[PDB]
RNA sequence: AAACUUUCAACAACGGAUCUCUUGGUUCUGGCAUCGAUGAAGAACGCAGCGAAAUGCGAUAAGUAAUGUGAAUUGCAGAAUGUGAAUCAUCGAAUCUUUGAACGCACAUUGCGCCCGCCGGUAUUCCGGCGGGCAUGCCUGUUCGAGCGUCAU
RNA sequence: CGUGAGCCCGGGUCGAACGGCCUCUAGUGCAGAUCUUGGUGGUAGUAGCAAAUACUUCAAUGAGAACUUGAAGGACCGAAGUGGGGAAAGGUUCCAUGUGAACAGCGGUUGGACAUGGGUUAGUCGAUCCUAAGCCAUAGGGAAGUUCCGUUUCAAAGGGGC
RNA sequence: AGAGACCGAUAGCGCACAAGUAGAGUGAUCGAAAGAUGAAAAGCACUUUGAAAAGAGGGUUAAAUAGCACGUGAAAUUGUUG
RNA sequence: UGGGCGAGGCUCCUUCUGAGUUCCCUGGAACGGGACGCCACAGAGGGUGAGAGCCCCGUAUAGUUGGAAGCCAAGCCUGUGU
RNA sequence: UUGACCUCGGAUCAGGUAGGAGGACCCGCUGAACUUAAGCAUAUCAAUAAGCGGAGGAAAAGAAACCAACAGGGAUUGC
């Protein structure tokens, strides 16, 4: 009876969501994500999976600041405004 | 359960706007290649993972 | 004699920018010579005899001029490498020739 | 409908002893008699001395808390504590 | 209607601006066909005059710490964190006074040589 | 042949610049030229077309139909021309959809920024004929 | 135009029609080639199923 | 590409009695499991001999 | 509910003597605002929210 | 003889091979050096008149300012257009929810605080909300101290 | 036509490129590998659709009714229920309209299906608060290090009053 | 940014497509299938038979022997006719 | 031996550039075939209803508008030795 | 008694700094086995993979306690 009578008991839950990294990974009871190993600073990634480097790599997200930064690095990291531009 | 915390029930919240097909003014438009909804969900088909 | 046992293929180095170094090299050569001019684009470097007794019987340039030369010639060794002429202090001259 | 302490609301708030206003101002008492005289803070009397602390005497005096506040931000303690 | 327009915003100065922010967000209130396209240009005006607010309030605040050492983190200039650690241009150039003397005296020279 | 590094003659990479540009490049793209009296006149041998210019049509079944120019749909890289349309099964009209470089400009729709355009363009050519000449 | 609207939404149904599925959200991958089915040996001792 | 037809996971299922000793992709709810990796003659395979 | 009620009295001025609030299952709040007695919530409705 | 089975032929089915195509891969070459506590990479939740996704964006939310171009966008509906359209390009000014190295304490909670101001509700006392703050190690300076460690008187 | 691998032509279909000769080049020729992927047969209209006692009449709806509805009957669960409510788990399956196909191994006008809308209101019920088994910081000590031990310590670890 | 005696949708990266997606696994992780009507939607008005899906006429197109099952349309296997 | 000008040059974005839609046939559509021309320091590539130097974008070389920030630099003014 | 030194502390004191990401290449640490040796504890694979720390546009190295034995060369790096 280790089949399907076996799994008819199941209905805990050994994961939950991480708020770090959002899977539902994070075993409830060592509060450790499986995933990025949150709560420790470093994001958890290895060598030996490659697949999973370039799950979770910079540029599969928002890029939401480094984006911009070529086109400042282009102009020159320059400030203020064109001259004779209307504003303040 | 009925007993559901914020989180839980903001993602239900979430799922259950996303849970519809795709507008009809969607296949008219030019150069269009949806045909339908090819990511919903039905609550006995997948699980949300939650 | 094969020397394949190792994981050889990782580090194979091929060569298949060697035309364009060379234009790399000699864009930079035009950079410096238009930088440098009416300087020459190198300095001067003194004759000096190989080792060993196999290539004794051939000279070549060296580093630099002594201080003993400099000394005999009449330059300061400041004024020395500001006009164009290598200074080697670490060799020195052992004959007249 | 959350549950409440006794002796957090109300005239505990409102009042504070003269020991409590010294320590919460950081000061000697001679420059808190100096900045009370200057400034015309008087110590007041509580409705209910008990309410404000539970151990009070009719011989210990409490003082407003938006007064000693006002003592707080007089500029005068940089000066006594650059004189000191 | 209900459009307003940044060169008539440049204008004005902090107080009426504020007062036309004040109308704009009350009649976009009390709106909360046509109406489709007035509250999205109330919503665009909002904007308009929020980005002039905060424009004339930060040259106002540049203005005012023109002339101190110590700057607000907004109000200092970003480029990158490491531009930020740098050495600056005269720590950089400073030189010791032996190497200043020596370049003094024997600098490089121009020169050339006859064929 | 080209000559310069910044340009390239791939098939591919032209094709997906054509069919990804912009609206301001598709403008430029869409462009048709001048008629000879219009050519003669301003010296200008094409211009960008736009909504409300009079041209003719010179190249395929709608042939040396004239009409003004109704709609500049830049996302299926044609327009629309006053009666150069075509009956639905129900019978109500459609425009047909025309090539910018089928056609000939006839009038141009006309005012400041197309002057200004116009002057440059025949200030550089004759700037350019002076200086080749 | 609404006509031609859900001619296009009936259209786009035809092959997950084919196919049986339940709607659009039935997008279940049996598994044709079970492995406790086509992978190992029975012995005399402890077998897998009866 | 010196990684194409390797960046799977896939064992052999052993001798049987049903299918080919070919090593099959892991796991299931996807058409590509079971299905066979890492041949020359499978499909999404590498070729024989790469190119170098 | 707080924040509801004196949003409605400093915008719409409408007095309320309770407000129940729900969060739907879509994520949005519903707030029931019962109005003081002298005040008519159908006279309210008709002149400033327009519901009729 | 028919039917059935098989063979051959034409047409029609099933299925998607072949051919032709390619906004994609792959490899080489050249140039460049620019992430983050001034809060990154990553995550979550939202934002369009009519969107589920992809894309873009952050309560100023398929975006604001500024500069340039110069008449669209388009699936429908509705409007605006010389400070001037645009799902345009450029980009130096800004906005930038909840998080995350993540920093008041926590977090399987939209939980519980402390300090200084402000606003609203009768309000010196009460209740909500908002603004600015309150992590750790280390460096330099300041200031307040401890030690019969120790000096002079 | 060629011994042959093959080559060439006619007829049909079709719609945008392709071939001969001499050299150059290779990811270059299949019946097998219980080969890989995809597709399709005979078996075969076959095996089967037989646990849980059971269905019938009239009327209506409808193109169509054994498995829709109303009434009329006959039965079953038999209070450790085929009843009334909850914890876990699910997440809108709840309710009202409407409905082609697909799905409900027979049908289907019905449906947990499909489409559009609606629905969850607390000072008193819970969470929130407390501590349990247990876990994580701080002092400090290990370890090349990611980090490990440590939870009262070999800590200047703070409260109150005049 | 420019190229190739490279591959041409079972090939080339796993991914030419809303692809590290859909889906599976408690989890670490595993991980696809899937391009092509036509120059232009001109994507079939109207009549008729059907409850409808559809059919038949009749239309669009150069072509429907291109009908959103869509270029070409092989073999296995199937129907009718001889 | 210290200071200050500095003609001019270089780097980067911006405005602009040659020539048939002439005639006949096939075709639904010429970008096909034929005749007559033109441009070319441009006959690279792409698009346009079929193979387009001259229909459109671009392509070649000299330049030519406008702006910003740097760098190099022929020379020229000056203090003179604490 | 009053003050000075020295050492050790406190502070939401004044002003700063570090963490994480990325890691193709670079500088170190730590460190296998399959494999090849008939097998196998030397060996080989390999001072490699995996694991850990730290940088940059390159890093590192670098101006001899060097090489030589010559009629002497003359920092480092790479071919
Ligand atoms: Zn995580």
């Amino acid at each position: 009876t280790k089949g399907t009578s076996s799994f008819g008991k199941r209905h805990n839950k050994t994961h939950g969501l991480c708020r770090r990294c959002g899977r539902r990974s994070l075993h409830n009871q060592k509060k450790v994500c499986a995933s990025c190993g949150y709560p420790a600073a470093k994001t958890r990634k290895y060598n030996w999976s490659e697949k999973a480097k370039r799950r979770k790599v910079t540029g599969t997200g928002r890029m939401r600041y480094l984006s911009t930064v070529p086109r400042r690095f282009k102009n020159g990291f320059r400030t203020g405004v064109p001259k004779g531009a209307r504003g303040p | 359960p009925s007993h559901k915390t914020f989180r839980i029930k903001q993602k239900l919240a979430k799922a259950q706007k996303q849970n519809r097909p795709i507008p009809q003014w969607i296949r008219l438009r030019t150069g269009n290649t949806i045909r339908y909804n090819a990511k919903r969900r039905h609550w006995r088909k997948t699980r949300l993972g939650l | 004699n094969n020397h394949f046992r190792k994981h050889w293929q990782r580090r194979v180095r091929c060569h298949f920018d060697q035309p364009g170094k060379k234009v790399t090299r000699r864009l930079a050569r035009r950079a410096k010579a238009a930088a440098l001019a009416p300087r020459p684009v190198d300095k001067l470097r003194p004759i000096v005899r190989c080792p060993t007794v196999k290539y004794n019987r051939r000279t070549r340039l060296g580093r630099g001029f002594t201080l003993e030369e400099l000394k005999a010639a009449g330059i300061p060794r400041l004024l020395a490498p500001t006009i164009g002429i290598a200074v080697d202090h670490r060799r020195k001259n052992l004959s007249e020739e | 409908g959350k549950a409440k302490k006794k002796g957090k609301s109300g005239a505990a708030r409102n009042y504070m002893t003269r020991t409590q206003a010294v320590k919460k101002l950081q000061l000697s008492l001679p420059d808190f008699r100096k900045l009370c005289i200057w400034k015309g803070i008087y110590p007041r009397e509580p409705r209910d001395r008990r309410k404000v602390n539970k151990s009070a005497t009719a011989s210990t005096t409490f003082y407003y808390t938006k007064d000693i506040q006002y003592l707080l931000h007089e500029p005068l303690l940089q000066k006594f504590r650059e004189q000191k | 209607n209900g459009k307003v327009k940044a060169g008539q915003l440049w204008s004005k100065n902090k107080e009426e601006l504020t007062k036309i922010l004040g109308e704009l967000k009350t009649e976009l209130s009390q709106l909360r066909g046509a109406k489709l396209n007035k509250i999205h240009d109330l919503r665009k005006s909002i904007a308009r005059v929020l980005t002039v607010i905060n424009a004339k309030q930060r040259a106002q605040l540049r203005l005012f710490y023109k002339n101190k050492k110590y700057l607000p983190l907004d109000l200092r200039p970003k480029l990158t964190r490491a531009l930020r650690r740098r050495l600056s241009k005269e720590d950089a150039s400073r030189v010791l006074e032996k190497t200043k003397k020596r370049l003094t005296h024997f600098p490089q020279r121009k020169y050339a040589v006859k064929a | 042949m080209k000559v310069r590094p910044t340009v390239s003659s791939s098939r591919r990479k032209a094709r997906k610049a054509h069919f990804s540009a912009p609206s301001s490049v598709r403008r430029v793209i869409m462009s048709a030229p001048l008629s000879k009296e219009l050519r003669e006149k301003y010296n200008v041998r094409s211009i960008p077309i736009r909504k409300g210019d009079e041209v003719q049509i010179v190249r395929g079944a709608h042939k040396d139909k004239e009409g003004k120019v109704t709609s500049v749909y830049r996302l299926k890289y044609v327009i629309h021309v006053e009666r150069v349309t075509r009956e639905k099964a129900t019978g109500q009209t459609v425009p047909i959809g025309i090539h910018p470089s089928n056609v000939v400009i006839t009038k141009l729709h006309l005012d400041k920024d197309r002057e200004n355009i116009l002057a440059r363009i025949k200030a550089g050519r004759e700037q350019v004929a002076k200086a080749k000449g | 135009l609404r006509s031609k609207a859900e001619r296009q939404a009936k259209l786009a149904q035809r092959k997950m029609n084919r196919m049986a599925r339940q709607g659009e959200a039935d997008r279940h991958i049996h598994a044709s080639m079970p492995k406790h089915l086509f992978s190992g040996k029975r012995t005399i001792g402890k077998t897998d199923r009866r | 590409s010196e990684k194409a037809g390797h960046q799977t996971s896939a064992e052999s299922w052993g001798t049987g009695r049903a299918v080919a000793r070919i090593p099959r992709v892991s796991g299931g709810g996807t058409h590509r499991a079971g299905q066979g990796a890492f041949g020359n003659m499978c499909r999404s395979g590498r070729m024989f001999a790469p190119t170098k | 509910k707080a924040q509801i009620k004196q949003a409605l009295k400093k915008l719409y001025d409408i007095d309320t003597v309770k407000i129940n609030t729900l969060i739907r299952p879509d994520g949005t709040k519903k707030a029931f605002a019962r109005l003081t007695p002298d005040v008519d919530a159908l006279d309210i409705a008709a002149t400033k929210l327009g519901l009729v």
